[PDB]
């Protein structure tokens, strides 16, 4: 087994691809990732007794929560566009932009590279314009990817 | 360079003598003495000689520590120039000339002189001590300071 | 492809029109401006499978906030008259005023400027009066466009 | 070019002006006048890199520090009276005093002749009495001016 | 208008009085008298621009500090009663005593006589022993006034 | 009326008194004595007015600090031991030592004698040891009576 | 009772002991000392009235502060191994070494000799190195005890 | 490698530059040059231990502050203007003025020559006058380089 | 057991070292030096005594502060560099440099030498240059160790 | 070792005598003596006979008080050492010699000497003052101070 090590939060390159290509979108500049797979529970209990009898899961998504401070045109527009297209004005279809997610991190000794992956994150709103007086536009993105691809040690 | 002494008053000795004709105001070069050089009814120039300078340290020189290595004294040694003529407008001009002189070498990281600094500090007239019957020297000067840090071979 | 890059808030530049006209209506002295285009998620799931099957959007809108220290009598006077009138007091009639909306702002190191812009943007309330004790009057607006009709680098 | 210099302090001229009819208001007698431009920066720091990003000024204002030994009571009535007015007594209404302010100061060289001059300045507190036994009244202003209206050298 | 002038501290009368009676209130021996009348500063700033869009002046006060050397005992005792009595004891009543404060002072050639008087002058604390040994007690108040009254030129 | 005077610092008599059998606990050699009565000011202000409209006293206390070179065993076991009590180490209980001090004092005429009475003051600490090598001991207390009981002339 | 007299320092002899033996840790060479026990005070104030209706105190600790120059390689150690060890390097775990601290000081006249003892002193930090160039080290300590456990006349 | 040695502060030669140019901004006279790289560092520590875990460093800069004598026209209409320009009035825009920095100093012996160079220094004030009577002006800056190109020995 | 006993600072000897080599980093003159192991300290209160209950210790470093006045090339060097590497620039890493620092000092009396030795110090801020006018430079750090690695007599 | 002198007279003397003869610049070693071991008509050397060091406590040493315990004083000691030759480069000499010598033992731990420091911290130049007319001694000077922990009768 690996030991557990803390990570350094700067530590983190992130990075978003088209699951048409696995071409790279252009994204920069974060200050908070947040990452969580998550299931609903179902818990059990019946007359028989206090305690549980069972515990089940259904409905995983991962909640991946993103603030960030660089403005991207190509992320932006892809995600008005939806899948397969870019697009400059607000599109009248059905499919959200489905995005797929790494982040990698160094652990603050090097005992590892955790690599996280997650496949169709979307997205259920934009923040295009985020201003306040005497400070950078900072952006936060909310949305549910469908799984964690990948979860390993990505060191040598 | 220029000097390479071992005490301050033949360095300044050096730096005097060093100096080119063009750099003296007057007509002729002045002599350049250790105060000492002279027997006191003889000090001062005769007519038709040029005008005398006349170098000595007045005061203690200090040897301050530099630090707890024990390394290097920062030392500050004191000079007094004094120029000494029959010409009243003479010792004048040879003020603004010791001035001039010794202006030069300012900051030296011990380039030209043995020291990190040497410079005029403060100058003064004497001329109204002469009484006026009898023609006797003027006399009027520049005193000096000079610093830098000199070795203590505690360390071998 | 254009670099990610970061926005400054104060660089930024809104301003309102009439849709009727293209007629500017006179706005002023922003300090937060909040435009983020949405829509509505539903996530299909069912006995199958944990993951998510599909996912679809719906109900289109761009929440547009802005807070602002001018106030103005003609962005006031047209929300009381509503589409392509002018008035000094409440009307009693069931069209609220639809506001065209565009912000443009240069990135920070000048990379692109971004130009955002939304049609049929209408507010459900508007402070008209909005005073504290020794402050300026600060006001606030939320409101719904239809779509975000723009959204590019204007940059020559 | 012009070679950078040093400043006799007293050399400077210093005046206050009605930015209404441009008439001089009656001030005397400093000892200290602090003149300084500045902003507020916004440094942009993001997970992408450990250096700054950005930087950027907002909230531009010109410090201005008097301190002076001579009063004026044209100086005081006016600070009472708000713009356009004096007053022998306290005002109650919003509008504090506006002053340009004009200070015109040649080199030590007289190489050049720099005239600073400030747009609306205002001042928070205003000494009226200021005594201490055994000594001249003296007293400071501390105060905030819009913007440097000039900044150069008004010398030939 | 009045040439600005300097003031000997020394010459400056101060007497306290009763609002309700316009008596005097016995009190002397100052060493220091501080007046400063002052208000809070509210500055506009908006996306619009980084200079200042507007200045105004709200909650007025004026600043009196004193320093003095002789012991009072009807001033304390009237800080004791509170307004319109006298006490010989700490008073359980809501009520600050509240002292019409008047300095007079001619300018340092006689040019002009500055008159300041600052109505409901308050004082949060009051010193009654200020004992050092080897010294006479010197007391420090501080405390503020609602407005001022005048501020003129009482001569001729 | 009785005219104000200065007051020579040594020529006031202080004690200390056990409010409940009236005793005087034994303490000397003051050095520095100050009672400062005091209440919180709360000011009424509003959109009326910039002036003050009404201001009111409340949470009086009278600030009392001492500084003293002749320890006493009595006053500190008072300290320790708490109200109607004495102890030669801390006690566990809630109730502080109330002292009422008492101090008395001449004008340097003696035209008048200041007595001043405090009740029920507590000190939050107390100085057990305050050593400083090549030197006494000196000692400082600052505490908070509950009011002033008494300030009159008691002369004649 | 015992009378109030003045004290001389450096009759006060100070010294330090392990709770668990009552046996002597070697420290000396003190500057300064200082002991002072205190609480946290609440009052209560009401509508009902401006005085202090109640007072009580709560968390009794005793400040220790001493400056020392004769270095204790047995009290660091102490200090570094915490309760009942010694050790040569930090110690990775949660509790500090306690101290009993007792100081016995007779009085300028030996009309008295004050003992007095703090029981569990513990210090947040304890300095090790304490430098400066051409001076022997000094080093200064502040702690806490959890009580004065004596307060007496030890004298006959 | 190179043996560490003292350095006369006077040997130090400052220059700033225009990053869009390498030119020369005239600049002189300075008495203090402060230049200080910095990060924020974050320290990790858990319930495992009382020692750190980690430590890691982020937001970089460089504090820059310096004392002059020297008033220059052209460093200040720069500081005006912002990049790439130069303006007789404050601007109002977004951009400071950047200013490349290097002072190369010679050490005290010559042993190496230290070239410290920092890119991108702003300052978020810029004092004009600084006029104390009896004196000549002496002026203050504070400011934040993003990052120290070089610092190398640059003898031979 | 070992007396305690006086230092003088001068006596002794500070090294840095690279942790990962064993090899020193050249480092001079220091002029003061202080080493100051400390905790957080929480103390535990509760409604059943006014005494404290328990108190523990958290958050283990040392405090090194140092002051010197010769300039170290490679410390510096290393500062910038980060762990195992040497940089003539600012870094963009997480990683700040770890230094062991060991000082060495005799006794007064030569009755014991300490060896104090400190693991992973980093110092937040380094300063390059630290001028002022007729001086040599002098230099501040701070800097955090993570724990005491030796504390004990290397004599004999 | 290399004194274990009961004076500090006698300690320099036996210091100046304990130098090789390969560490003095002349080719004769130079002669020791107390300043009193000489009558004044035959001080200072004859012709062919090597150089003299006179040496004597010129000014009163100080005993202060180290500590609180009073177990040793902080002795601080002051010597002159007076070099006399007909050779004016040999007085020179002889003084670099005694610097250089004498800053041996700079920061002994009662080692070499029976003290902490031995330090020149100045010296004298005196040869303006020997008429030329005549052939004379020159003098020069070395000031050295010594200071140590001297044990008290105290605690026995």
């Amino acid at each position: 087994a690996t030991s557990p090590e803390g990570i350094w939060s700067n530590s983190g390159a992130l990075t978003f691809e088209d699951p048409a290509d696995d071409s790279e979108i252009l994204f920069a500049g974060v200050r908070d990732v947040t990452i969580t797979p998550a299931y609903e529970h179902a818990e059990l209990y019946t007359i028989d007794s206090t305690f549980r009898d069972e515990v089940k899961r259904y409905e995983h998504n991962v909640n991946v929560e993103i603030t960030y401070a660089k403005f991207s045109l190509e992320f932006a527009q892809e995600w008005l566009g939806g899948p397969g297209a870019t697009a400059t004005a607000s599109q009248d279809d059905s499919d959200p932009m489905k995005f797929n997610l790494e982040n990698v991190t160094p652990s603050a000794s090097g005992g590892f590279e955790r690599t996280t992956a997650v496949e169709n994150v979307v997205f259920p709103e934009l923040p295009l314009d985020s201003a306040t007086y005497g400070e950078y536009e900072e952006y936060s993105l909310t949305g549910s990817g469908r799984s964690v691809t990948n979860l390993a040690d990505t060191s040598g | 360079a220029t000097t390479s002494a071992s005490h301050h008053v033949q360095a300044i000795i050096d730096l005097l003598e060093a100096a080119p004709d063009a750099d003296w105001t007057p007509t002729q070069t002045p002599t350049v003495k250790r105060y000492w050089d002279d027997a006191q009814s003889e000090r001062g120039p005769g007519a038709d000689m040029p005008a005398i300078l006349y170098v000595w340290s007045p005061t203690t020189s200090s040897l301050d520590r530099f630090s707890m290595d024990g390394d290097v004294f920062d030392q500050n040694d004191s000079i007094e120039v004094q120029a000494w003529s029959f010409d009243e407008t003479e010792v004048e001009q040879l003020q603004g000339d010791i001035v001039q002189i010794l202006s030069e070498y300012l900051d030296d990281n011990e380039v030209q002189t043995p020291y990190s600094d040497v410079a005029p500090t403060g100058t003064n007239d004497f001329r109204e001590q002469t009484p006026a019957r009898t023609t006797g020297h003027y006399i009027m000067s520049v005193e000096v300071e000079t610093r830098g840090l000199s070795e203590t071979a505690k360390n071998a």
